[PDB]
């Protein structure tokens, strides 16, 4: 019955900048916060930049840090997370997870290209 | 200093709200094992049927507890049983079933020794404290240092029981365990603090808009205005009529108004921690606590009053960042501070509630001081030398007569009784003042649990009710009054006689009433259970120091009328001479009025008679 929904991954070259949703519809929408990872194949699925549901304030791990952002709807129920000046080392699937995670959805790809 | 205080670190916090969230989906409830921790959350719910039971006919829900199930949920010398939201039992009840593997797990945790947590967020945190209580009850009671004491977090739980409820657990020593979370604004808390009637009409658009899952209802203004505004006047109307409740000169207009006022039995239970922006502020008074509720909801300027119940609502969703920056946020534990101005400025709270406040705290600090007064009393040599002079002096010279200090003081020929009488009004005086202090709630919650009152109270009544018995029976008060045990009998003794068989049954898991009835059955007398009671109705073989009492109520009946209650008497004999309620060396001694009643009996009854060896 409750389910996650992610949407918003693809493909850029490097300093580009991409946007990712992230729809939060089934159970308890506010109560948790909610926060980006991303996971490499090669590299842990460490963490990228959380937000609360309730608290404005963004926390934004160190290694995506001045780079990212992020951004909160309770209407429609949905944490966007805008990055720009990507690097190739961006290169990972990207999951929204519940900050305290209340399941692991499916995710995003999420690439970057050296040149042109 | 929070740690050292409600023994729960920010750890076991963060891991009972992590449970709490994860029992919305799961039917009753859900099981997390951190290593030595097991905790178990319940399930919310937010429909109406759920906070007042559709079948429950009084005006806040409310019921009384079980004697049998709950047996230490109540005042233990005036009897009164706790009261509970109906609902909340229900589910409790519900989740309790053996089919839930509820208590097959709470035992797998218990025969591991682990720390055992009860969580639960909103009206899940409300089952959550009764879990507890079941817990209390069924084992941590029964032997409560091999087994671990739990704890019981909440996170804008509801209130659920009344005053006894409170009361109760405070002389268990129990409040401790339990600290219940609530962000200044949050109107859960305050919720059963209304008549139901207040809120018949906007309590399910609320609830709808309270529930976290549930983003479908629209939320409106209109409807959240008009329920805070209906809280805040009930709780209003019960806060004022609390404080009332505590001071003086207006007893006439207060019980006139209890005959005519609903105001909610509801009370806080265990340890409060009120949050800000900047500060976390714990309380552990009960009363200040119901204030809190009240001031702490309030506008600071007026201007705001149409935010604030948005407000209201949103901060019953905000536990999740008062959990992250708790070691971020100032800490102070109110009962302690020398200054409160700080604690409750930044809460918000107005200067009446702030007094309001002040004053119940001075009021359970001078229940302290009394008792401190007591125990000094109590210890002083003037006070003891009587119950000394009763014991070593008075009895054994009443037995070197032969006749025992009951007989002696009935027929009171000498000096010796009218001075045993003296001693015996001095220690009434005492003994029906510290009555006076109970029945005023002038007495710190833990009194009646207190091992030294018990004993020397015990004591006391061992000692002396046979003296006022014999006292009672010298100036013909037995049938001008009435029976000594349905009219007559001091409430001193029923306190002491209560107090004491809680102390020791309480680790049973049985009442006083099943042991006697159990015993009763267990003579094998063969009449109906009814007919029994009917026969025992106002008996004086429930307690050993009233066996004298008995006697006069059996002497002078015909045998066939009272056959059942003599045998129930010798019944009760021997026990109560092993357990030292009756003294062996007084009742066989030949003047004695039991004596010479005995032998007076048909002897087909004194041959087969436990006391035929004796006399």
């Amino acid at each position: 019955q409750v389910q996650l929904q992610e949407s918003g991954g693809g493909l850029v070259q490097a300093g580009g900048s991409l946007r990712l949703s992230c729809t939060a519809s089934g159970f308890t929408f506010d109560s948790y916060h909610m926060g980006w990872f991303r996971r490499a194949p090669g590299k842990e699925r460490e963490f990228v930049a959380a937000v609360s549901r309730v608290t404005w304030l963004i926390d934004i791990a160190d290694s995506v840090k001045g780079r990212f952002t992020i951004s909160r709807d309770n209407a429609k129920n949905t944490v966007y997370l805008e990055m720009n000046s990507l690097k190739p080392e961006d290169t990972a699937q990207y999951f929204c997870a519940a900050s305290q995670y209340d399941y692991w959805g499916q995710g995003t790809q999420v690439t970057v290209s050296s040149a042109a | 200093a929070f740690e050292a205080l409600t023994g729960i670190n920010g750890d076991l916090i963060t891991r009972s709200w992590s449970a709490s969230k994860q029992a919305y989906l799961t039917e009753r409830y859900h099981k997390e094992e951190a290593g030595a921790v097991v905790i178990f959350a319940f399930q919310p719910s937010f429909s109406e049927k759920d906070f007042f039971d559709p079948d429950n006919k009084s005006s806040f829900g409310e019921i009384k507890l079980n004697r049998v199930q709950f047996p230490c949920m109540r005042k233990i010398g005036k009897g009164d049983v706790a009261t509970v939201n109906e609902a909340f039992l229900k589910n409790l009840e519900a989740v309790i079933d053996p089919r839930t593997s509820f208590q097959a797990s709470v035992e797998m945790a218990v025969r591991s020794r682990k720390q055992i947590v009860f969580t639960g967020h909103s009206s899940g945190g409300a089952t959550a404290i009764l879990a507890t209580v079941w817990y209390l009850e069924k084992y941590f009671i029964r032997n409560p240092n091999v087994y671990l004491e739990p704890r019981c977090v909440t996170f804008g739980a509801p209130l659920v029981g009344d005053s006894i409820f409170s009361h109760a657990l405070g002389r268990e020593k129990w409040s401790r365990f339990f600290v219940n979370f609530v962000t200044r604004f949050d109107i859960v808390p305050r919720i059963t603090l209304a008549r139901k009637a207040s809120v018949e009409e906007t309590l399910p658009h609320v609830l709808a808009q309270l529930d976290p899952r549930n983003s479908s209802v629209q939320e409106s203004e209109q409807r959240i205005t008009e329920f805070y505004t209906s809280v805040m006047r009930d709780t209003s109307t019960v806060a004022n009529q609390a404080v009332c409740e505590l001071t003086g000169s207006a007893e006439a207009i207060l019980e006139t108004l209890s005959s005519f006022l609903e105001l909610s039995p509801y009370r806080p239970a265990g340890t409060f921690v009120f949050s800000t922006e900047k500060r976390l502020v714990a309380v552990n008074n009960s009363d200040a606590i119901l204030q809190m509720l009240f001031y702490t909801c309030q506008a600071s300027d007026e201007q705001e009053w149409s935010l604030i119940p948005f407000r209201s609502i949103r901060d019953h969703h905000s536990y999740e960042e008062l959990v992250q920056s708790m070691g971020m946020k100032l800490f102070n534990h109110l009962d302690g501070e020398n200054s409160i101005e700080s604690s409750l400025n930044d809460l918000g709270v107005s200067t009446r509630g702030r007094q309001y406040v002040q004053a119940a705290l001075e009021e359970e600090k001078k229940r302290v001081e009394n008792q401190k007064k007591i125990i000094q009393v109590i210890q002083q040599e003037r006070f003891l030398k009587k119950l000394a002079w009763i014991e070593d002096e008075y009895k054994p010279k009443c037995q070197a007569h032969k006749n025992g200090y009951y007989d002696s003081f009935k027929v009171s020929n000498e000096e010796n009784d009218f001075k045993a009488n003296v001693k015996r009004a001095e220690l009434a005086g005492v003994f029906d003042e510290v009555l006076g202090l109970l029945k005023k709630c002038q007495l710190p919650d833990e009194f009646e649990g207190d091992i030294d009152w018990i004993k020397l109270a015990t004591r006391y009544r061992r000692l002396v009710e046979p003296l006022d018995i014999a006292n009672y029976h010298r100036h013909l008060k037995n049938e001008d009054t009435g029976p000594y045990m349905k009219r007559g009998r001091p409430t001193r003794y029923i306190y002491a006689q209560r107090g004491y068989e809680h102390h020791i049954l309480k680790p049973n898991g049985m009442i006083a009433e099943d042991v006697f009835w159990n015993k009763v059955n267990g003579l094998n007398l063969g009449l109906q259970l009814e007919e029994i009671q009917e026969t025992l109705k106002n008996s004086g073989s429930e307690c050993g120091s009233c066996f004298w009492a008995e006697v006069e109520e059996l002497k002078g009946k015909p045998y066939e009328e009272v056959e059942v209650r003599v045998k129930t008497l010798e019944g009760m004999l021997r026990e109560w001479i092993t357990a030292g309620e009756v003294d062996e060396k007084e009742i066989f001694l030949e003047g004695s009025t039991f004596r010479k009643w005995w032998i007076t009996l048909p002897k087909n009854h004194k041959s087969h008679s436990p006391l035929r060896d004796y006399m």
